[PDB]
RNA sequence: CCGAUAGUGAACCAGUACCGUGAGGGAAAGGUGAAAAGCACCCCGGAAGGGGAGUGAAAUAGAACCUGAAACCGUGUGCUUACAAGUAGUCAGAGCCCGUUAAUGGGUGAUGGCGUGCCUUUUGUAGAAUGAACCGGCGAGUUACGAUUUGAUGCAAGGUUAA
RNA sequence: AACUUGGGAGUCAGAACAUGGGUGAUAAGGUCCGUGUUCGAAAGGGAAACAGCCCAGACCACCAGCUAAGGUCCCAAAAUA
RNA sequence: CAAUGGUAGGAGAGCGUUCUAAGGGCGUUGAAGCAUGAUCGUAAGGACAUGUGGAGCGCUUAGAAGUGAGAAUGCCGGUGU
């Protein structure tokens, strides 16, 4: 009835990935895959990998048909940012956050 | 702030940086250095007048004598240290769990016979003290020890 | 008396006054020293006489 | 069938079968109280008492002598280190009217 | 030149209500059945 | 919090009233009208709901002013532009757009709350004997002396 | 012996945060502004528990005035006449009688009118 | 006496990373589990990650590993909101949801009244005077010796010992 | 109430109003004294808002009553007395 | 019957925290912590229930203090705008 897939500590800022993740929430699996393959954002292939992993988990572990499957929920929450610096003028150093994301996709057949 | 290692230079200039003025890295507000008013080594013992000490001993013993917590025995005559025999002696005397046994002088065999019984402590007539008497629920004193205590304590 | 029920003599003990701990004690901010001048400074005040 | 009683320092409009909440009275739970200060009776026949009506007792059954919900009185002056906090719980009596007399 | 106060969470989430991307302008490919960009070649098949 | 009645929309009954402005002074009619559509003549008045009645003022070209505030008594207004203030005397408002005159006079006597604006919306002023509100079945209302 | 400040700061701050439940944004989450708002709320509630009695008195007054002017009689004259007649019904009870039993309130109006 | 911001600067390869030409200055960083039994095999994926299966008492104990607060970031919703002027609450209140340490109950809230934060410093501060981005931790009348006073307790023309 | 003996303080920047005066210009929300009040350290009602003006001193409830200063056509309680 | 605004400031009574003494207790049939709740007291604050957690901790009386933070352009960390 439900299948899960998580990609942890993806080196893309969660604010950037949630833009693409907003497009596939609640959509059909086929439409979600097409959206991901056709939108030109850096986060699309990464989300596509998690989607395909969730679909494979569905098929292989629970034996549900991947034609009646909807993207039950799709979200990204923050991971362990990396702290870097940039040398600015006059000897000062400014912080740079290289943020990471935990991307979760669960697909469902919408039944019980 | 003097005993903490290092921290002898002014961390930054007094004016112009936009930061709070600081004078040492080991000031009490800083992490890692400077306790303001901490414990110091000292003694906690004080003195009470001599008559007050003897009045306290007499009051402890009188309290232990009005609660029927004073048992007088004739002698002990333990010829070898044996804990089991002293335990039987105490049980036959019907004594509470906590008991203070008092001998005339240092009876080595009684001392050794009662070291390992929990809640039984051995002492001499001159070694009596208020904390030990008040701890014990009962006193088992030898007649000679009783007479010696009566002589000493007025 | 017993070692678990011991009582000091009435009127012999008194809790000391801790200063500079909240304003409900009455000695909170300025700690009983008023506002400014020597008397408010640590080690302030003047030589007796 | 509709009366005005004076109790506490207030007046309450009552009719039989009603539950009222008054300032604490000196009765026990499950006793009967009689209000003898009735200023007005309504319904089909109207008796307008000058002070009271004269007669017109109202009997009630007393249940749940209690204390109200806790108020937390707090006050503070602005830049003066002055504030006060204290709780309060008003005692009350719950009664149920069972007879309007006249 | 410099912010005078914080930006509250409410104000921030109000400002970024129009910060979003639209779904691609995509259509099913007549020859192969997979989705493609309208007026673009189907990358799965290569037609039209 | 014992037993005070509070009116709500499930028991408020608003009625319709016509008030003739023929031979009546601006402020003295306006204050009574404001009282009516505030709902203060109702025994069931409640300050947080719009109890109160709709009012039609029909003649409103026959309203009079005491003194000589026809030529004095100038209404000013600003456009929020620099130097953007202009004025019209009360007499000119009476001869051109007398409905606005009475509307503004009554509106100034209502609170500037949301309820106040909603209550002022219950006022219909016409500068002539007739009104189009016959389907609402209004009753004539005489001003208190 | 040392005592570190564990598990008293949290409890005290938390029971103020819980007391600021329902406030806007920062005022139900951050201790520093929640405390100020709970303080201001305590002050406001203290003042308004007194303001309430005068607000409800004036409500009852307005209702009695409206009920009395239906009998061509002002609130002032009605209250003066009821005093003359010795009637000691509060403004609250007067308003409720006017709302509920119109006939009884008319009777009170007449008994205050004949006390002229 | 301290229990990882404490206790040594250093519980850990510490006078070490690092800074300086040099004297010198000087960190941060403890905890899986009883046992490594540290996830055989299958699946998506180049990998990283994951979902199963299995080990284990426990796997949101999976190696960044005991507990896991707050700030902060998300995803769902019950109630509200696009004619309104707001130190954001408080008092009054319908409607709509819900049902508790069962007691004149919980959530939200049309609309009405009242209402210019807190500290410091001031004659006087909403102040356009100071201070705080937020959250957490830490962070300021102590101890020794003497003096004086008050309470207590012994003894009393006597009281008390210091080394 | 007052006084005496002792332990502990804080304060030594004051303000406005009214009134008797100096100074200034029968100027200042000026400055310096005498006298009273209030603020300071005082919430509440009135004076639109408004430390110092007028009324009045908040132990805590109440959806009771009587008044002060100010008020009673509508905002806004009470006289279109 | 009377009193109970309050700043510098004086006085009194208390609430909590760590440790120690003695007594009496609770804990893998689940301690402390953490979370939530519509609970109790005049305040500081005290319980109860249910989740999380997985080995320690209350109560009484009495002793000691590194005993209580919202502000120091505070210090260290984390995280925002
Ligand atoms: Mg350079
Ligand atoms: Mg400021
Ligand atoms: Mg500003
Ligand atoms: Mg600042």
């Amino acid at each position: 009835m439900e299948a899960k897939a998580v990609a942890r500590t993806i080196r893309i800022a969660p604010r950037k990935v949630r833009l693409v993740l907003d497009l596939i929430r609640g959509k059909n699996a086929a439409e979600a895959i097409a959206i991901l393959k056709l939108t030109n954002k850096a986060s699309s292939p990464v989300i596509e990998k998690v989607l395909m992993s969730a679909l494979a988990n569905a098929e292989h572990n629970y034996d549900m048909n991947t034609d009646e499957l909807v993207v039950k929920e799709a979200y990204a929450n923050e991971g362990p940012t990396l702290k870097r610096f940039r040398p600015r003028a006059q000897g000062r150093a400014s912080a740079i956050n290289k943020r990471t994301s935990h991307i979760t996709i669960v697909v469902s057949d919408g039944k019980e | 702030r003097s005993a903490v290692s290092g921290g002898g230079r002014k961390p930054w200039k007094q004016k112009g940086t936009g930061r709070a003025r600081q004078g040492t890295i080991r000031a009490p507000q800083w992490r890692g250095g400077g306790i303001v008013f901490g414990p110091t080594p000292r003694s906690y013992a004080y003195k009470m007048p001599k008559k007050m000490r003897r009045l306290a001993l007499r009051s402890a013993l009188s309290f232990k004598a009005q609660e029927n917590g004073l048992t007088v025995v004739d002698a002990f005559n333990f010829e070898a240290p044996k804990t089991k025999e002293f335990k039987n002696v105490l049980s036959t005397l019907e004594q509470p769990k906590k008991v203070l046994v008092v001998t005339e002088n240092e009876d080595v065999n009684v001392e050794l016979s009662a070291r390992n019984i929990p809640g039984v402590q051995v002492t001499t007539a001159q070694g009596l003290n208020v904390l030990d008497i008040t701890n014990a629920d009962s006193l088992v004193i030898t007649e000679a020890a009783a007479k010696k205590v009566e002589e000493v304590l007025g | 008396m017993k070692l678990h029920e011991l009582k000091p003599a009435e009127g012999s003990r008194k809790e000391r006054n801790r200063v500079g701990r909240g304003v409900a004690t009455g000695n909170g901010k300025t700690s009983g020293r008023g506002h400014k001048g020597q008397k408010a400074r640590s080690g302030g005040g003047v030589r007796p006489g | 069938m509709f009366a005005i009683i004076e109790t506490g320092g207030k007046q309450i409009k009552v009719e039989e079968g009603q539950e009222i909440f008054v300032e604490k009275l000196d009765v026990n739970e499950g006793d009967t109280f009689t209000f003898d200060k009735v200023l007005f009776v309504g319904g089909d026949s109207v008796k307008v008492g000058a002070p009271t009506v004269e007669g017109a007792t109202v009997t009630a059954t007393v249940n749940k002598q209690g204390r109200g919900k806790k108020i937390t009185v707090f006050t503070y002056k602005r830049r003066k280190n002055s504030k006060r906090k204290k709780g309060h719980r008003q005692p009350y009596t719950k009664l149920t009217i069972d007879k309007i007399n006249a | 030149a410099v912010p005078k106060r914080r930006t509250s969470k409410t104000r921030k989430n109000k400002r970024r209500t129009h910060f979003k991307i639209s779904v691609p302008g995509m259509t099913e490919c007549p020859n192969c059945g997979e989705y493609k960009l309208s007026h673009r070649v189907c990358k799965n098949c290569g037609s039209y | 919090m014992r037993q005070t009645f509070m009116a709500n929309e499930s028991n408020i009954e608003r009625k319709w009233y016509v008030i003739d402005a023929e031979g009546q002074t601006l402020g003295r009619l306006s204050s009574e009208v404001a009282s009516i559509l505030r709902g203060k003549n109702k025994v069931t008045y409640t300050p947080h709901v719009d109890t109160g009645d709709y009012v039609i003022v029909i003649n409103a070209s026959k309203i009079e002013f005491t003194g000589n505030k026809e030529t004095d008594k100038v209404y000013y207004r600003h456009s929020n532009h620099p130097g953007g203030i202009k004025s019209i005397t009360a007499g000119e408002l009476r001869r051109t757009n007398p409905e606005r005159l009475i509307e503004n006079s009554i509106k100034g006597m209502l609170p500037s709350t949301r309820l106040g604006e909603k209550q002022g919306k219950k006022l219909f002023v016409y500068g002539g004997a007739e009104h189009p509100h016959a389907a609402q079945q209004p009753e004539n209302y005489e001003l208190r002396g | 012996p040392r005592v570190k400040g564990g598990t008293v700061t949290r409890a005290r701050r938390k029971k103020t945060i819980k007391l600021a439940k329902g406030y806007f944004g920062s005022k139900h989450t951050l201790y520093k502004v929640a405390k100020q708002q709970v303080m201001k709320s305590g002050q406001y509630a203290f003042r308004d528990r007194r303001q309430r009695k005068r607000d409800f008195r004036k409500l009852w007054i307005t209702r009695i005035n409206a009920a009395a002017r239906q009998h061509e009689m002002s609130y002032s004259r009605l209250m003066n006449g009821l005093k003359k007649a010795g009637i000691d019904i509060n403004r609250k009870m007067l308003s409720e009688i006017a709302i509920s039993d119109e006939k009884a309130f008319a009777q009170l109006v007449t008994k205050a009118k004949d006390a002229l």
